[PDB]
């Protein structure tokens, strides 16, 4: 697909940041190496459900004033294409496949089959969690349902699973044409308190490590690489300075389009014609 | 595979022994055996009607690096001169290195020839050949 | 037949790794198509298909 | 956005597992494989008439940073001395990190050589090479 | 402006096709070819008198990024184990991307070796080499 | 863990600096190559318990005035990730282990065992100083105690040892996920006297050499590498100039998280099911 | 913060000791090891049936800056001339710097070759290589 | 081994052997390719080496050969 | 291992001596020995009933680089013409280089053949073969 | 094979063979280069190896040779 690393990072960082900040012992583990008073002050101010201060995330160049006490500024950077395929053919498909998804589901009995229902039509099934079927189990997929023979499996009549699968758009042939790009995004934790900037740096590094395992950047946005700048005053001529430490996140990812092929051939036919010269 | 699990014997899995002591520095041993098998022919066919055994013969050759002590000459298993007449026949065993179970015995070995070689920049070598009477899967 | 492992000797195991391990055991020692693995909680039920003799 | 229709494996996507433990700090794995393909020739043409497979061979080579604990020597997979004679064959699995699903199995690995390099501006490096009896994948 | 009177093929201009499917993410293809040309010499001069062709040989080598699906192993063209004995020869076509017109055909390919490299800062790489019976082009 | 090289350096330098400055013959050895008058003036001013002047250490950008006679300014610099593991698996553990510790302890008799008591639960014992036990000695560890058979060892009933060990957090499985980073910190000895700047440089180099043997940067913060700047005026338009010579300390270290695994399997079970086709 | 659960050895973490003296200014040590692993083949399949260990071999190579005193020649471990015939085997220990605990022992080292390089913009370098009878670690 | 399987002889036991048939067979179909009929041993040989696999060699004279089993 | 501690003899650990002087430039020596060992057979068994020694024979071969002086011809240990008739039998010793203890004596050596080779770009070589009467662990 | 085509013998069947002519022929024109007339087999040999193609070798004595076919 076409991709937007900045919007991915914003969408991914915001919930993760919230879920760490609402959970005190996580911060208590992340900041174990800092000075005791720095740790306790940060945990008192920003952390837990009762926290009176709050962190914020957003892109650069807003028209309004931000929460300069603690704010992650996201800032789309450079990139370059790095590796190309022969013919620019990144892949080919017989059935137009969408995004990868993971969904929780439960088995149910139906007509002496077990079935799992999924919210969308299954274009491909990658894994039913914790199950490997035998041929006897007569595994079949149909529409948005996975179906599974009941006879030997009655104990599992309410078994709970996670389905990893991917959508289908439509039944069509084509070529995925495109290339790989290596692209940079900068993130900086602004604070007018230097110890807050240092803690926001630690929290961001933890978040990015945790992010490396996510499906989003396992399937796309691969090879996350981190670089770190000096701590410096971002703005120097207010009633106080504003500090931050930049980090650069670099990703390798595919830019591509679905070139559908309308041509289809369904029968050869043969004829002999005679040359009398 | 573990030495306990190899299907084939290898040089490290076996020992060579004489009079109950291991032969050190043994480089190789070669055992040969012939039965004199002879085909019988007669008028009326071009093809052998049967084969018959006539004369058993066998030789065991051993080659070693010459040690400063406990050579065949020092151990009394080889002869240089008249002393050959005062030797008597010996049994040579090849033995499983793990269990010390015998693999092959050669019975009644008697020396045919004995050979030495000296070289500028190499280890000194001994080679000895014995003819023997019989061989067996077991000790005498 | 039984082969079994217990006692925290492993990390991060999955139903696929169990099935391959069984085939490593069987391959060194029946078809991979003919065996099923379900993992649930702390239990891995391994189920082998077998062919009883029908009369013609 | 995450798409399956194109995806490549990467250093972050793949676990290496031995005896059901992941190998920490593995730096590379290199699998090589050869069939001995020999061409058949005859009087009457210069062209090859046929190709035949005659001898399978393959090796798996692993480089790793020497940890202070759970080295290949401490894990027992490597051997420093005569105790190599007492190590049974082991199976090395390369596994998808997301799905925990086996990508390729190397069966019957047996050590050819083992190296350690101690150097003054670097982390210490283990490297090991195994011959293996066969490889397979299951899906 | 687009001129035919001069034009060169480039990585973007050429499809690689096997069994009527394009090979995605192929990084290189290298075709090599040898005729065994032997010079004839005789008493009476140092000069070669003649050259003769005695033995045709050639290989096609392909490097590819290891996809998560439709690998050479998943496509079945490569072999990891004894199942190499059950793979029939395949024909590899190099095809003009614009005209869909065959540039060169390698006929009767048969695998010599197959490699995979797993490394920590890189995409995983497949590489495969085939011996082939002949090559041809048609126009 | 997540780590903070700047706070490590501050915590490590301050006590070492104090303990050198309170010990005259150490300075007399460190400054043996300097001019006699420089050496004696420095030793008179800053050194020994009666020293009327004092050195100070702290981070950059304080809001107050510092002791510009002699002050080590610590200044967090750049870094970049350098080496990654396959799957980002830095290690794996069966028991969550804390920091490494070294503690002095004494043996005591208890119920015809010798025991050493340690302040914290022993997650792993690395070394009992100057002892190698035989199997006969029946070495066992339990909770926060090390225990050791009395029978043959009665002469050692009050033996004094150092225990090197590491804490345990909890009994849980997981993967240590992370990567290695190479990171820089700058340190500069500010003084308005140039000869004081040169002596502070010498003392800092001695301190860093001594630091290389510490457990902190043996286990983490490995491969200390030093670079040195020119001596120059840091500030030039007071009633006097302030001089300093920067040094850059570069460290290689691991950033990682404990990804705990809740999944555990404690029994396989086998069943045969019959296919009548 | 200092953690044991992950740690790697580094040039600063490891002492090299010979006869209970540390070797000053050692620049590298390289240990290499080989078992002669030979594959077994037979009529009836192309696959290897088994692997066997047949011949252990190993070497330790050390590079060092040539000190003005306590060279390998001055220490007597190296030999310049016929006095090589009078040097008994020596054991080389690689030891943890913190714990003073033996990481690996090379037993029965015997010198293969010895080099010195004198060059105009560089410190002089010793290099030496030993064959050894075995290696071991104890814990 | 041949000695263990009773297809070779080390001593007097050669006199109590009898002739055997040796088949070379298609590995796929197990169809016979060649039979050698009435094989009888001529010589038997062994070699031991420091760092190699031990080898056996045996030679039989035979009466006849055929495209088929007896 | 030190030369004092090697278990095997090597070319540097031994000297070759004739008439109490060391033979310089010696490249190789080869000593061979045969006993004529013959197996006895009789009607009623295919197997040798015993082996007996019949005829001792042995030869010692020595090969050297030809020196400009003190060749075998110059030292009088070899012959080119009629002078062979005026030679007499000699003893050749192989001796421990450290202790000068004798390792082997060959007694009563008499020359069989003598050989020389000249080459464009190589050192000149001598080879000599003696038959001998007996050998011993000790000097005469 | 020679055994399958009936140009070689394994047993008694050698007595029922008869002499054959072997031609070496120009590959372009199919003109004969050499004829060997009245070939009769002297020996026939086979070798089997672990990792090699199986080989046949045959030797015929012959009566005469000519630049032309019979």
């Amino acid at each position: 697909a076409i991709t937007s690393v900045d919007s991915y990072l914003l969408s991914e960082i915001k919930p993760r940041l919230n879920t760490v900040l609402e959970n005190c012992y996580i911060i208590d583990e992340v900041l174990k190496d800092f000075d005791y008073q720095t740790r306790e002050s940060f945990k008192e101010a920003f952390c837990g459900k009762n926290a009176q201060h709050e962190v914020t995330v957003g892109f650069n160049f807003p028209k309004f004033k931000n929460n300069y006490e603690a704010h992650y500024l996201i800032q789309l950077g450079q990139g370059q294409e790095t590796k190309n395929s022969l013919g620019s053919i990144q892949s080919s498909y017989f059935e137009a496949t969408g995004d990868t998804l993971v969904e929780s589901s439960t088995a149910i009995r139906e007509d002496d089959k077990l079935v799992f229902t999924v919210s969308k039509p299954i274009g491909e099934l990658i894994k039913v969690e914790d199950i490997e079927f035998a041929k006897y189990d007569n595994l079949q997929v149909e529409g948005n349902k996975v179906s599974f023979k009941y006879q030997t499996n009655e104990d599992y009549e309410n078994y709970n699973a996670n389905i990893i699968f991917t959508e289908k758009k439509n039944d069509s042939k084509g070529l995925v044409k495109g290339f790989t790009v290596e692209e940079q995004v900068t993130v900086v934790g602004l604070s007018f308190n230097v110890d807050v900037a240092r803690c926001l740096d630690a929290v961001l590094k933890m978040i990015l490590i945790s992010m490396r395992d996510s499906i989003e950047e396992q399937q796309t946005f691969q090879l996350q690489n981190l670089s770190f700048g000096d701590i410096a005053p971002i703005i120097e001529d207010g009633d106080s300075m504003i500090f931050g430490r930049p980090t650069i996140i670099k990703y390798t990812s595919s830019l591509d389009l679905d070139y559908t092929i309308t041509q289809d051939i369904n029968k050869l036919t043969f004829k002999e014609r005679k040359d009398w010269k | 595979a573990s030495e306990a699990k190899q299907t084939v014997h290898t040089g490290n899995t076996v020992l060579l022994m004489i009079k109950g002591k291991p032969v050190g520095r043994a480089q190789s041993a070669s055992g040969q055996r012939e039965y004199g098998t002879t085909g019988v022919y007669e008028i009326g066919s071009i093809m052998p009607q049967e084969h018959v055994y006539l004369r058993y013969e066998g030789t065991i050759t051993v080659e070693r690096l010459r040690m400063k002590k406990e050579n065949f000459a020092d151990l009394g298993y080889a002869s240089l001169g008249e002393e050959i007449l005062k030797k008597d026949i010996i049994d040579i065993l090849v033995v499983d290195n793990l269990t010390k179970q015998v693999i092959i015995s050669y019975h009644g070995c008697s020396a045919n020839n004995y050979n030495e070689t000296w070289q500028t920049n190499e280890i000194v070598t001994e080679e000895i050949e014995f003819s023997y009477l019989t061989a067996s899967d077991k000790a005498r | 037949l039984e082969d079994q492992f217990i006692g925290t000797r492993t990390i991060n195991t999955s139903a696929s790794i169990i099935k391959d391990f069984i085939q490593s055991y069987l391959g060194r020692k029946f078809p991979a198509e003919d065996v099923q693995v379900i993992v649930e909680g702390n239990e891995a039920r391994i189920s082998m298909t077998v062919y009883p003799i029908r009369s013609f």
